[PDB]
């Protein structure tokens, strides 16, 4: 028995070893209680406003759309403390951990951004933070390791064999299974076993709620479409959630196409994978023909996840949301375009969403359309990656 | 399952516990793994628990993840695992054979088709390590349609409602992983659970005798066996003699 | 003749070659007109709010002050687009350039941060941006060079001899003297010839105006003191300005002490220099005994300016504001303390202000006091510097 | 100043323009600079404009910033500059000597003390390149108290109010840097300005004759001279012969 539905259609569930069910049940009950608690909501709002900097701006980009009938707004999650939307939900999960009387946080990270988010939330709220990281991801992102340690977190390199995000996840869950009475597992996207897809959506949904209020104030109407990048699904479901029942508003999620879908080097399991059971959930994934999980690929480390949150798979299946992909080169061109024309350096993750909006505008430039792109993060972290590529190609 | 019922009936007649080793199929390689398994049986294993190498494991961890890696390094596919299973059964008609699976390998080609293949090769039970009883219905149903016993873990943080579900839904044996074993066994006997095998930290003869004395039907030993395999990767022949000596010791403790 | 007073007491003025006076007079008149123009103010506010992300949060730091009677708030200019307060005034100066019908921006930079700010403002507002940089500063900060070019600015390395900020300034002014009809010189701090100290203050004063409103809302009273780092003086005068006539509010500016005042390697001309005439202004500076300008030093490149804005020299002289210094090591300890206890990585510039607040709290821990520190920027840019130091000292 | 009045009176009697070279004091070194200056005078310079090396220049730029660097590389202090000035005056009693200064060097030890030292060593005029007429009052007052002519630049973007201030406040000569020179000179004559020396881009004899024909009192040549110094750093003797040939050519053009 659960208090909430663990499934979105056929997708989702709680596919974890039996020993972890009490931890998930405890978390669900604490979350349901917290959502009914005005004092919890007031504390969460206080942190979001006075520490993280909400509400975030909704920026009109007139230079980008010149000569077309597209009007484009950017929801500026890049302006949030920490530089990405990830900060919203870690503050909520950290408060939820304290509601259950927990004083420790377990997390794991690949690109390092979720680890930085969990470390800053743990520092603020006085929680002991231990972070598992695949040692290869350790080496690939030593800045963020230093940031996490600066912020007092214990970073634990996982050697396993593949020393990657999935290997860090497994060690974090093994830790959690024996420590959940005192430690909370801070999952970093809207995926995994119930209740995490639900909790992460609800702790990200202020993105779409603010966007709705801001666009009604500025344009007097709802968007024709809201557009967000999809790695695991949290920034996209945070944008989408408040619009799901506004059926005139298109919901467009953008998976990384990597070197191109036909190359097999991509991270687009929702549209080009196959349903499996992994990460605690029944969801689309990248996997071999006999059921071994495949590696994904994207120029953007934040989108390099071989599965996707189950609510996205459900919204796709019923046709409420559409999912597309954008290649490395399309994302790179969108990154350059935003830098040059608006003075905003976007995350390469978010650049995938922008690239698809640029294609909607450029392919049909006399189509009138009001578009919102979720600018999920800032791209200072990516300037070295972008530099090495442009340098290697003669630019 | 029938093999489990027959096994436990015979052991109860003998006033005996079961000793059940675990190994990963194809670790360190196919022929050696077949050799390992025949050595475990000749040394006195009453049943087998056999792991199918998985891309991304969890309810196991270290000693076993290496075993999985070794089996992958040898290139062992699930289809090769089913071929080894058929051969093991062809050599050993009565020994109960249990698989330790992860859900995606059961789901991958259709759940009913997976359990159909288990029945074809003569497997007796399947434990899906990441399917809790709450999610188990389609797995249990397919298992029973193909005469496969669904195995469930009774964990240390179990509660009474979990005990009643595990007792009601499991067949073959109950995987026991806090209440003193005695009281947990009492409640499992009261609820008519499948005979319990203690499977946590079983690595010495006194733990085997302790589990049977507590009222369990036997003990499952996993990491200890795979450690002996780990230790003697460069000495295939020493590996088998050490495995024989450990299993013979563990089985003796159950009498 | 000027419309406004070019002096603050004895400090300030317009000490530029005659050929530059028409440019300064034009700028003054455009500024005075703009301040009287509701449409200019509305455009400026629109950019600040919907592009840069104002208002910025005022964050209470309870973990820092535990066990003392100090209450500490941080004004979060680190949350502004671009990551520092510099963004406020470049948006104003860029609008002012367009008011005079100019389509080009000239700037110069040392630490690179002002150059990034001028480039993002120029990109947004459609201005051609050319940026002079001392080639040594070029080499020292190649990330920011790439950022500026990403954002479409032309970066011009100045070889001169000393190839530094002062050398870039001289080339920028020589450029301006022949192009001012079409180009605006975007000075980067509250210093230089009139009208720049006045313009920069007025385009930064929303820092203190917001702070006043936020602290009255949260505490019901004004601060006992507001505290800001002083390189050239813009973030500090932006914080101070709205409090100058609130004589109960202390104004504390913090100059970099570098390796220590007694070593001579510092950047504290206001309290440890000597009045001279340079950079277009009569102001305290670091200079040799026979009047050659000395080099300053600070671990923080943003504070490595051998002079200070004339309004600060004036506020000091009449005793309205107090100025102190903080060494490299004190700033580094404050940087570490904020990371660990609040989950905020501050600029090493701003860490000098925080360090002085920490000293006010720690030296007199049973003194009741309400302090606001201007957190002028974020410190992601400094993690490599901080790493190399801690690594070199056995940490 | 008196020397300027006497000079221009004599040149007007001769129907002649002044030719005035610029060099940086101590470039490339003290003795060579003294040699350069004596060569400029013997070649026919009517007055001198002499730059004091400054830490951070501006109204000059490239060819001159190098000269400043060269003088710094030789270690030339302002005190050594004043010693060279006294010697130049001791050798050359009537030639007008003008300094090109930056404000901090005038301000550094007190403005009145700076102009007192100028008078002691026999300087005739001072142009402070970064003090506009709007800021000039304390500088002009100190200059006149010590019989030093304050020099002001009349720039191309000048307007009528600037022309009247430069004409009213300047002494010795007006530094002319858009109106045709003729009309600018007309207005400067109407307002009784100090005799104008054209100082922009003077590098060939025809520009000297052109300036005098326009009604200017002469021409100031700066970068051209320091370029000849630049070119022959490795040939001190060629340097002087080239300087002699240029200055003799430029002065001839003024007759
Ligand atoms: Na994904
Ligand atoms: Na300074």
């Amino acid at each position: 028995t659960t208090l909430l539905n663990p499934y979105f259609g056929e997708f989702g569930g709680m596919y974890v070893p039996q020993i972890l069910m009490p931890a998930l049940n405890q978390l669900e009950e604490a979350f349901v209680s917290a959502q009914k608690d005005p004092e919890f909501q007031a504390q969460f709002a206080d942190l979001l406003k006075n520490y993280a900097g909400r509400p975030t701006a909704l920026t009109k980009c007139q230079n980008i759309t010149a000569g077309t009938r597209t009007t484009l707004y950017l929801k500026r999650e890049d302006l949030l403390h920490g530089g990405a939307h990830k900060t919203n939900q870690v503050l909520g999960q950290a408060l939820l951990a304290k509601r259950m009387g927990k004083s420790e946080i377990i997390a794991e990270t690949g690109a390092g951004q979720h680890g930085v988010a969990s470390a800053l939330a743990s520092a603020l709220l006085g929680l002991k933070c231990r972070i598992y990281m695949g040692a290869k991801d350790v080496e690939r992102q030593s800045p963020n390791v230093f940031r996490m340690r600066l912020m007092g977190a214990e970073v634990i390199p996982v050697h396993s064999g593949s020393a990657t995000l999935k290997d860090a996840c497994n060690e974090a869950l093994r830790d959690w299974s024996g420590s959940y009475e005192t430690a909370h597992y801070m999952l970093g996207t809207a995926a995994g076993p119930h209740p995490y897809p639900t909790i992460v959506r609800e702790f990200q949904r202020m993105i779409g709620e603010e966007t709705k209020a801001q666009i009604l104030d500025k344009e007097g109407r709802l968007p024709d479409a809201v557009i967000a990048c999809v790695g695991g699904g949290s920034n996209a479901i945070g944008m989408f959630a408040d619009f799901i029942n506004d059926t005139s508003v298109g919901l467009i999620g953008v998976e990384p196409g990597g070197h191109g879908i036909e190359t097999g080097e991509h991270g687009a399991p929702l549209k080009h994978g196959r349903v499996g059971i992994y990460f605690g959930m029944k969801a689309p994934m990248m996997q071999t023909a006999d059921g071994q999980i495949e590696e994904s690929y994207s120029i953007s480390a934040g989108l390099d996840f071989p599965s996707v949150g189950p609510q996205h798979a459900y919204l796709n299946s019923i046709g409420r949301a559409d999912y597309v992909s954008i290649t490395d080169d399309e994302a790179l061109e969108a990154f350059k375009t935003l830098c040059r024309h608006e003075g905003i350096i976007p995350a390469l993750e978010s650049s995938h969403a922008l690239a698809h909006a640029l294609k909607m505008m450029r392919e049909q430039p006399e189509k009138e359309q009001l578009l919102v792109v979720n600018l999920s993060g800032r791209g200072d972290k990516d300037i070295f990656t972008v530099h090495d590529i442009l340098k290697a190609r003669g630019e | 399952m029938e093999r489990y019922e027959n096994l436990f009936a015979q052991l109860n007649d003998r006033r005996e516990g079961a000793f059940v080793p675990f190994v990963t199929l194809g670790d360190p390689g196919i022929e050696q793994s077949l050799k390992i398994i025949d050595t475990l049986i000749d040394a006195g294993a009453d049943a087998l628990e056999l792991g199918v190498p998985f891309s991304d494991p969890l309810a196991d961890g270290p000693t076993i993840q290496n075993a999985n890696l070794r089996a992958f390094a040898a290139g062992v596919t699930p289809a090769q695992c089913f071929e080894m299973l058929a051969l093991i059964r062809e050599k050993h008609p009565t020994i109960p054979i249990g698989l330790l699976m992860y859900a995606n390998l059961v789901f991958n080609n259709g759940i009913d088709a997976f359990y159909a293949r288990c029945e074809q090769v003569g497997v007796d039970s399947v434990l899906v390590a990441d399917v809790p009883v709450e999610e188990s219905a389609p797995f249990r149903q397919a298992a029973l349609r193909h005469n496969i016993a669904p195995i469930f873990i009774c964990p240390p943080n179990a509660d009474d409602d979990l005990l009643r579900q595990v007792a009601s839904y499991g067949r073959g044996y109950t995987y026991l992983l806090a209440l003193p074993l005695h009281h947990l066994i009492e409640k499992l006997k009261e609820y008519h659970a499948a005979p319990a095998l203690q499977g946590f930290g079983i690595s010495s003869p006194e733990q085997v005798s302790a589990a049977v004395r507590a009222g369990a039907a036997g003990a499952i030993s996993g990491s200890a066996i795979v450690k002996i395999i780990e230790k003697n990767l460069a000495s295939p022949k020493q590996m088998l003699a050490e495995l024989r000596s450990f299993v013979s010791a563990m089985k003796a403790a159950s009498r």
